[PDB]
RNA sequence: GGAGAGUUUGAUCCUGGCUCAGGAUGAACGCUGGCGGCGUGCCUAAUACAUGCAAGUCGAGCGAACGGUGUUAGCGGCGGACGGGUGAGUAACACGUGGAUAACCUACCUAUAAGACUGGGAUAACUUCGGGAAACCGGAGCUAAUACCGGAUAAUAUUUUGAACCGCAUGGUUCAAAAGUGAAAGACGGUCUUGCUGUCACUUAUAGAUGGAUCCGCGCUGCAUUAGCUAGUUGGUAAGGUAACGGCUUACCAAGGCAACGAUGCAUAGCCGACCUGAGAGGGUGAUCGGCCACACUGGAACUGAGACACGGUCCAGACUCCUACGGGAGGCAGCAGUAGGGAAUCUUCCGCAAUGGGCGAAAGCCUGACGGAGCAACGCCGCGUGAGUGAGAAGGUCUUCGGAUCGUAAAACUCUGUUAUUAGGGAAGAACAUAUGUGUAAGUAACUGUGCACAUCUUGACGGUACCUAAUCAGAAAGCCACGGCUAACUACGUGCCAGCAGCCGCGGUAAUACGUAGGUGGCAAGCGUUAUCCGGAAUUAUUGGGCGUAAAGCGCGCGUAGGCGGUUUUUUAAGUCUGAUGUGAAAGCCCACGGCUCAACCGUGGAGGGUCAUUGGAAACUGGA
């Protein structure tokens, strides 16, 4: 078929997906994070859990991801 | 500084400033606002011709007071020996400050608009707006 | 519709043509789908036709239509005969 | 306005708009009537639904509505039927 | 593939700024000006626009009228959403790059299949009676269609029953198997049998192709002397809505959402390929060509349509302009020219559809300010001229230590040439076709006509009698600009006397000025040469490459401490960084290399290379990160 983007992150409100942005001029890696509002269905996950998410069609004004699996419990 | 300091606060180069600021501005009459255009010359009208004394040097250096087409007042030097300028003359003004004359940052173009060429000039005539003799 | 047509290159009084597959609405020298050859009508001896025969039949079988001059070019290279023979067979 | 074919297009647009308005109005009336008849289980709720389905399909053929909108309207009646 | 120099001192070494030598331009200005080729030419007022042209076409869909087979207005179809312009708005999924849609739409085109049955009623035109200055509007009748509308047949489309199999959650692909429901058109030909049949056209279904839409990762300017922002806001449920998912909209429920990783606000800006500069790392720009977006006097809408919320369409509101007979009417150059205005500054109210491309048409063809050409401008680049050979120190100018020196083999004189120029003679390519006419073949036919394919004949050039070529005649028409103290190539005389003037810097001029002005000579360039403006370089002068902080500018007065940055030794493990292959993609044009055509060169063309912090995927495990 085709593959949808997958991320792993920590719940910050019941997902933060911290990544690195290498500096264009100096070459140093700098940590940056982006919050991915995701769809949890039956409110299963809680704050601090490390979760896996997958990209979906728009679900609301800002939700574009579905929580597929919980990796590390809060 | 450290690499981390440079990442937090990158280098910043000094901003260059223009030696002829009155040439790099336009004026929209309809909107009564100033533009930024970088012209090489500007038309203007002579408000007050006259002379001024230099700063070691000693002379009576001829100049004119000009209101440029962008409604800015400048002091412009009149090069060459003799000129035909007076009040209400229409002149073309170019860049180039004259040392020893404080507050005169521009030159009047000889042989353009109402300014005549220098009379009797035979060497470097194109700098003084003089046609080729004979 | 989709056309097989000539886009102009070269310089003044010295035309050179690329043979392209393009949307009819695209500007003559603008966006194309795929180039399939060249055409030089001012060459010294031969008009220097350089058609990619496998590409031309794929687009002809996909509904692309040549302009009048491109039809003559494809005919001079036998592409029109192979197109008609493959359609019946 | 200025161009001869633009002037003619004003007339043909007005003629099409008048026909389209009538057919849209009739189609919407039958859909609303069929919707009400379901919410009360009338004896002829089947005839009113069949009429509404007939007109919605004719509007889609006339490009008055998209086929996707006709399908969405058709289902809403038929599930409730 | 990387150059420095001047300037702070009596002199020095540092530090440090300043200035200069280079390249470039949509340039402008001054002086000057021969030609050819190729390109480029409103950067300012998205200011206002006189006039002409920039979108039509189809009589083989239809009736009528006027003319003698033609044509006009009208109905109808298709086009007018392309092509062309502009960069105002926009800091945003607008754009670049990489993906996703199991949340999408798609006229014309192509292929396949099944069809194309049976009825009806309008109305423009038109005739007639009016009303209005006009724009135009009313009354009465009349009439056609591939216009419009009923009915029949057609399901893969919808509902329900389920089932099998599969995916990434919603789900998706089939298998059914019942119920509703949805079409269409003829024109011109052949054969004739009024039946069959060719082409184009029509309907439905399914694919392909094309075009469009939405979403997401990363990338995107300043200002913190801008720190709080949001209340459909953030999520949920339901309904409505859309091609489609969705606060897209509404109702109710909850109080979320964003932000120091810079929210928000203000300002600025269309973005990219590219372009200029630089050794590179970088810095600067978006005119021209190409891609994407946005806009069309300002603001708000919707209609038709496959597609528009539509530059040369409609409706409404506003500013402005124009006609009026005062009731009323009309308009939108950021299309091509052109005008006025603004400005330092940017062109013809040209020719043609011959070529390429586009719309309509069966075709002939018509339309096409796209486009192809011509005109103007040294605005740029490239090429060629303005003569060549021989010619011992003539005159004239300038200087002179009045011997001479120098302009100078320069001139004249003798011969020679004709690129150019003038006159005349010839004169390409760019043209491929289409149509028509013959034959042949393929499919189909009962057969033919026709259709596809092939060969042969026919017509067609705006530029333009242009390029080019040939002959004759004549050195005759065709050189200017800046500079010469040092940087920096090239010096003397006279005039002037801190005046007049020069000047990028150092500075020059106050009576013996190589710096002012002129003259002779010389230097540098040359149809150009200088000046100004602007950008990069020199500038290691924001220093990642590549700088500093005792006294030159620079260590917070000093603790405690949050975020962040960084972090000792070893083993196992992982695979985010790192390394190494594969695949896809990074358009075309451009730059660079190679080759080909232009007499050369510019330029043009062809084939490569390059350019990602790109994605996906297979390996490695030392280092950084995770366990
Ligand atoms: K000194
Ligand atoms: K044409
Ligand atoms: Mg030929
Ligand atoms: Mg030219
Ligand atoms: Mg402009
Ligand atoms: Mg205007
Ligand atoms: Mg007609
Ligand atoms: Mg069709
Ligand atoms: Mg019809
Ligand atoms: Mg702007
Ligand atoms: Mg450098
Ligand atoms: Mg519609
Ligand atoms: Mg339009
Ligand atoms: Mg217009
Ligand atoms: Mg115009
Ligand atoms: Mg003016
Ligand atoms: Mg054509
Ligand atoms: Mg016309
Ligand atoms: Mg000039
Ligand atoms: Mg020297
Ligand atoms: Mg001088
Ligand atoms: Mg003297
Ligand atoms: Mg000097
Ligand atoms: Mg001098
Ligand atoms: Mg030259
Ligand atoms: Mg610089
Ligand atoms: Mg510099
Ligand atoms: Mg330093
Ligand atoms: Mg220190
Ligand atoms: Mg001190
Ligand atoms: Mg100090
Ligand atoms: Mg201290
Ligand atoms: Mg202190
Ligand atoms: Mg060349």
């Amino acid at each position: 078929r085709n593959d949808r983007k997958v991320y792993v992150g920590k719940v910050v409100s019941d997902v933060l997906v911290e990544t690195y942005k290498t500096h264009k001029l100096y070459g140093k890696r700098v940590k940056y994070s982006k919050k991915y509002k995701t769809h949890d269905e039956n409110n299963s996950a809680k704050l601090g859990d490390i979760v896996k998410i997958q990209e979906t069609r728009p679900l609301s004004a800002t939700k574009r991801f579905r929580l597929v699996e919980i990796v590390e419990e809060s | 500084p450290t690499i981390n300091q440079l990442v937090r606060k990158p280098r910043q180069s000094k901003i260059k400033k223009s030696d002829s600021p009155a040439l790099n501005k336009g004026f929209n009459s309809k909107k009564k606002k100033f533009t930024d255009l970088n012209s090489p010359q500007k038309r203007g009208v002579c408000t007050r011709v006259g002379t001024m004394t230099p700063k070691p040097n000693s002379a009576l250096r001829k100049y004119a007071r000009v209101r440029l087409s962008n409604n800015i007042e400048i002091n412009a030097y009149i090069p060459g020996i003799g000129h035909n300028l007076q009040e209400h003359s229409v002149v073309l003004v170019r860049g180039g400050r004259v040392k020893d004359l404080p507050g005169v940052r521009y030159h009047i173009v000889r042989g353009a608009l109402d300014t005549s060429g220098v009379d009797g000039r035979r060497q470097g005539r194109s700098l003084y707006g003089t046609k080729k003799p004979k | 519709a989709v056309k097989i047509r000539l886009t102009r290159l070269g310089s003044k009084r010295n035309p050179f043509y690329r043979i392209v597959v393009a949307d009819a609405r695209s500007p003559r020298d603008g966006r194309i789908i795929e180039q399939i050859g060249t055409y030089n009508p001012t060459s010294a001896n031969a008009p220097e036709i350089k058609v990619d025969e496998a590409l031309a039949l794929k687009w002809l079988n996909d509904g692309a239509k040549p302009t009048d001059t491109v039809h003559n070019i494809l005919s001079k290279e036998g592409i029109m005969k192979k197109f008609d023979e493959q359609k019946k067979a | 306005a200025n161009i001869k074919s633009a002037i003619k297009r004003v007339k043909t647009t007005e003629k099409a708009e008048a026909r389209n308005i009538s057919q849209k109005s009739a189609m919407r009336t039958a859909v609303k009537n069929a919707k009400t008849a379901v919410s009360n289980n009338a004896d002829n709720k089947n005839e009113l639904v069949s009429l509404a389905v007939k007109l919605v399909d004719k509007a889609a053929q006339s490009n008055l509505i998209h086929s996707n909108k006709a399908d969405r309207i058709k289902s809403q009646l038929m599930t409730a039927n």
